[PDB]
RNA sequence: CUGCUUCUGGGUCGGGGUUUCGUACGUAGCAGAGCAGCUGCUGCGAUCUAUUGAAAGUCAGCCCUCGACACAAGGGUUUGU
RNA sequence: CAUGUUGGAACAAUGUAGGUAAGGGAAGUCGGCAAGCCGGAUCCGUAACUUCGGGAUAAGGAUUGGCUCUAAGGGCUGGCAG
RNA sequence: CCGCCGCAGGUGCAGAUCUUGGUGGUAGUAGCAAAUAUUCAAACGAGAACUUUGAAGGCCGAAGUGGAGAAGGGUUCCAUG
């Protein structure tokens, strides 16, 4: 019920759509952010770092208009910041996002 | 929390820029307490400070362009920049003849 | 500068030993009015002449 | 200016519709100026032809979904003749 | 090296700094100011005037990619081969 | 410290674009816009847009934002707190 894992494709391109050349990463990275926080209502939202490396791959102005997404809400670790649970944004290399629907994947 | 002392002693044993010395991230705190370059030479053994390769500059497409050069290829009349004179000179011309 | 006169080099001795703050059993002697060191010079602010 | 359960609703993705651009990569070819080798085969070769009105993008302030997926009967501050 | 002594969020007007504009083309303006045109190299061609030095990149044309060839221009060693 | 009788004067401030010191309104305002650009994770820590480490994406581009010096500075060097 709290230990969810799901697969999403995330449509960046409409997410970025008329933010500057050199803003275009970096907003890419806060509505992959603001898509946890709405699909798994956690504001400890921590993105993996090669989910980081997936959107600057292309560099700053040109960022994947689809980007592929395992989003994995977790019992937090402690020293507890008091939201009781985290979500792990972690990245899916994908060749064709066609036909690709979100998945329940399981524990 | 602040190894820039032990970065640039690093930088100074290894011979190389600040640039390529990686510092072991998940071993920081025994790389914290080094303070001289001996305790840091014994961090270079143990691999925990590690020298980064040379960031590749391949001139491969260089050689691949300068093989048609040697074929007349790119070296046409749209693409000569300098005078006949300034590309080959014609005292150098005489000279070998 | 790295090139110097000795008679330079003893004049930039004394204002560096002078550049220390009062010791703090000084403010317990019985007639004490000094608080701080007021004639302290900063590399910045105060350029010593020359 | 709007929306936030008539078992319904927006939202995310997907899929169609529209449309922009002009025919993707790969593979195939006794298409290709010619050239090199080996006794016709084999290479190197811009480009060309088919696959291929292909590929790619398309609401972010396009249209349509009843296909997936979670979410939604909350929270806060006030108001009395 | 961390964008020059701050970030975050929006993308109104006015700026500042960049662009682009149908048809016309200086009608704008004190004035083509500003902008734009022009530009490299090769091959042509080049006037008035002149102190014969120039003017001169005068003006005015053509060509320029990629690819596959062809020809020409050399050393070394015992009209030749290697 | 003062009343009375005398004595004496550097003896009465609203101004002098007065002097010195203090404080307003302006106003939480102008502003914190020259030289392309940051992002993710971790660590220390009461606390992180800015510190450090790792990873990414960038910039200077050998007439350098590189490595050394002369003038000038004078301890700014270096470690620890």
């Amino acid at each position: 019920n709290e230990v969810v894992t799901r697969e999403y494709t995330i449509n960046i391109h409409k997410r970025i759509h008329g933010v500057g050349f050199k803003k275009r990463a970096p907003r890419a990275l806060k509505e992959i952010r603001k898509f946890a926080m709405k699909e798994m209502g956690t504001p400890d939202v921590r993105i993996d770092t090669r989910l980081n490396k997936a959107v600057w791959a292309k560099g700053i102005r040109n960022v994947p208009y689809r980007i592929r997404v395992r989003l994995s809400r977790k019992r937090n670790e402690d020293e507890d910041s008091p939201n009781k649970l985290y979500t792990l944004v972690t990245y899916v290399p994908v060749t064709t996002f066609k036909n690709l629907q979100t998945v329940n994947v399981d524990e | 929390s602040m190894l820039r002392l032990q970065k640039r002693l690093a930088s100074s044993v290894l011979r190389c820029g600040k640039k390529k010395v990686w510092l072991d991230p998940n071993e920081t705190n025994e790389i914290a307490n080094a303070n001289s370059c001996q305790q840091i030479r014994k961090l270079i053994k143990d691999g925990l400070i590690i020298r980064k390769p040379v960031t590749v500059h391949s001139r491969a497409r260089c050689q691949k362009n300068t093989l048609a050069r040697r074929k007349g290829r790119h070296m046409g009349i749209g693409k000569r920049k300098g005078t006949a004179n300034a590309r080959m000179p014609e005292k150098v011309k005489w000279m070998r003849r | 500068s790295s090139h110097k006169t000795f008679r330079i080099k003893r004049f930039l001795a004394k204002k560096q030993k002078q550049n220390r703050p009062i010791p703090q059993w000084i403010w317990m002697k019985t007639g004490n009015k000094i608080r701080y060191n007021s004639k302290r010079r900063h590399w910045r602010r105060t350029k010593l002449g020359l």
